[PDB]
């Protein structure tokens, strides 16, 4: 298990760890958070008290080395930083556990949820979708637009989502208009996982992590791609079986993460209904149908 | 965006515009099978395409061929429609393509863009008015052309005749409409006022009678009285406590 040590917290702030969160007041003396679970990608995130306009986060893996937060006066935010030093590192973390400054990350040994909602979320391909090549974490938050946003504005600032338009070449082989229109399987199956994601587990995994940007940072272009990635799936007629039952898991775990009180804000109507009753996948998600029928019945 | 009575001079400016109408794409006769059940059989359709500012009516006829062994036809014919008309834009000269096509129906939106994403550059748009362009097979020598065709075929026509010779093309849509509501309206009864004179004739080269300018203004009331007398009859309303201008709100839209 590994540690995120904090400088201090000199401003009140709502700090999240994966799916929990906790408040921490003006001058707490609060120093970080302890026991992370060792082989996962992490987000550390912060909405401040005085300002709930401000939410941001980093995605990390202690894996990836020795990482801290320090808060910023000038800039105004708990910024990620690394330690190079590690018997420096290793010295002070073990001064805040022997004081017990840190909160210990919450995790209950029944609980598979954080596993199931980032199986196929990498580090490294994170740090190509959130462009910083200096830092081996990633910075994100809740006004970054995406590559397919800024099209339709700063570069640096940007989430390199993989574009995906319905009604584009890329999309629809001349000749065959009518049929890649209606049945997706080729843009799917040949031009985004053979030809750009090379495999369904690069595939899930940037859906895994568009919609965990959405809910954590209220992020509207992950959203937007979010929902792109389920459609293209589902308006396939041939998606391999092993796809659709990992996708039935991966979108049971999402909806069941989901916050009941948000669901108005991250959950498209048209794409749902037409996703579940409509399209040709419409009886291959048979989990996620159960839970949304029984969870948001009125957004359908 | 779409297309409305807020902007009607915009169909007669100087930036090339093609109407289309699919609605005689796809057409059927409904019938009993030996067994009772029932089937249907297909007849040669067309797709209305319209200059409104040249009056250039590219009619591409379609064959009852091109269904055969096809599914769900009413979805298909949209396509093969869009189809169609990417292949007429494709055949003109870059100076003589459209820089908008305005669909008559917004189910032609969708199939239409797609086969047009080569053209990025060329608007497609719906529009808000009722055009009567179905009854565009109401037309003798255009229904006659259609249901003798043996193959797929383009045939062009001036839908204005020589018209704008005489009128600008704002009147001569206007006219246009007018004759294709009424022909809609009552089939029987627009073609008796259309032809009833023995001694105006439609010349070999147009479609619709060479009517003097004062008798284009006869024909043009008698066909609003056409549409206000069947207005009457449809929904059982006395036609003379109407005002001129309740007859104008009538026949406009
Ligand atoms: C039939 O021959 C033509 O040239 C067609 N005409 C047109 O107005 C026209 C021009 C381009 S598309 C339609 C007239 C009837 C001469
Ligand atoms: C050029 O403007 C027009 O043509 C406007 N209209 C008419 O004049 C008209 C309507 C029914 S009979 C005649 C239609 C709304 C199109």
């Amino acid at each position: 298990m590994n540690t995120v040590p904090f400088t201090s917290a000199p401003i009140e702030v709502t700090i999240g760890i994966d799916q929990y969160s906790f408040n921490v007041k003006e001058n707490q003396p609060f120093h970080g958070i302890k026991d992370i679970p060792i082989g996962h990608v992490h987000v550390i995130h912060f909405q401040h008290a005085d300002n709930s306009s401000m939410r941001y986060g980093y995605w990390f893996d202690c894996r990836m080395g020795n990482f801290y937060i320090q808060y910023d006066p000038k800039d105004g935010l708990y910024k990620m930083m690394e330690e190079r030093d590690g018997a420096k590192f290793e010295n002070i973390v073990h001064n805040f556990k022997e004081r017990q400054m840190m909160v210990s990350y919450p995790k209950i040994d029944e609980d598979d949820t954080w596993y199931n909602l980032t199986e196929f979320v990498q580090m490294d391909k994170i740090r190509k979708i959130v462009r910083k090549d200096e830092n081996q974490f990633s910075y994100v938050d809740s006004s970054m637009t995406t590559v397919q946003e800024n099209e339709l504005s700063d570069p640096a600032h940007s989430l390199n989502y993989t574009v995906i338009n319905f009604k584009s070449r890329e999309a629809i082989r001349p000749g065959h208009e009518m049929e890649d229109f209606l049945d997706k399987s080729y843009y799917l199956n040949t031009v985004m996982l053979q030809g750009i994601f090379k495999n369904s587990s690069n595939y899930f995994g940037e859906l895994q992590f568009a919609f965990l940007n959405a809910m954590f940072f209220g992020n509207y272009g992950s959203s937007l791609q979010w929902h792109a990635m389920i459609e293209l799936i589902c308006s396939s007629a041939t998606v391999p079986k092993h796809m659709l039952d990992k996708l039935d898991e991966i979108l049971y775990y999402q909806i069941k993460t989901l916050p009941e009180q948000y669901s108005d804000i991250l959950l498209n109507e048209r794409v749902w209904n037409i996703c579940l009753y409509s399209s040709f996948q419409k009886n291959s998600l048979h989990n996620t149908e159960k839970i949304m029928e029984n969870k948001y019945p009125e957004l359908l | 965006g779409a297309m409305n009575s807020s902007n009607y001079a915009e169909l007669f400016n100087n930036d090339i515009k093609l109407f289309v109408d699919d609605t005689n794409v796809y057409r059927v006769t409904v019938h009993k099978t030996f067994e009772g059940n029932v089937a249907t059989k297909a007849i040669n359709g067309c797709i209305f395409t319209l200059n409104p500012k040249t009056g250039h009516l590219f009619l591409k006829i379609i064959h009852t061929s091109v269904w055969a062994g096809q599914k769900r036809l009413s979805q298909l014919a949209k396509w093969k429609t869009a189809e169609e008309v990417s292949a007429l834009v494709r055949s003109l000269p870059k100076e003589e393509q459209p820089k908008q096509i305005i669909v008559t129906r917004k189910a032609m939106l969708d199939p239409l863009e797609v086969h047009m994403l080569d053209f990025p550059n060329i608007a497609i748009r719906p529009t808000e008015l009722r055009l009567p362009f179905s009854a565009a097979m109401s037309i003798d020598k255009l229904s006659d052309v259609v249901m003798k065709a043996t193959e797929p075929q383009m045939v062009l026509f001036n839908i204005y005749d020589d018209w704008l010779d005489r009128i600008s093309s704002y009147t001569a849509f206007s006219r246009l409409t007018l004759l294709l509501r009424a022909l809609k309206t009552n089939e029987e009864s627009a073609k008796m006022i259309l032809l009833s004179d023995p001694t105006i004739t439609i010349k070999s080269y147009h479609l619709w009678p060479s009517f003097t300018d004062e008798q284009w203004i006869t024909i043009e009331s008698q066909m609003r009285d056409l549409i206000l007398t069947e207005y009457g009859r449809k929904y059982n309303v006395n036609i003379s406590a109407l005002t001129q201008t309740e007859i104008k709100d009538i026949i406009l839209g």
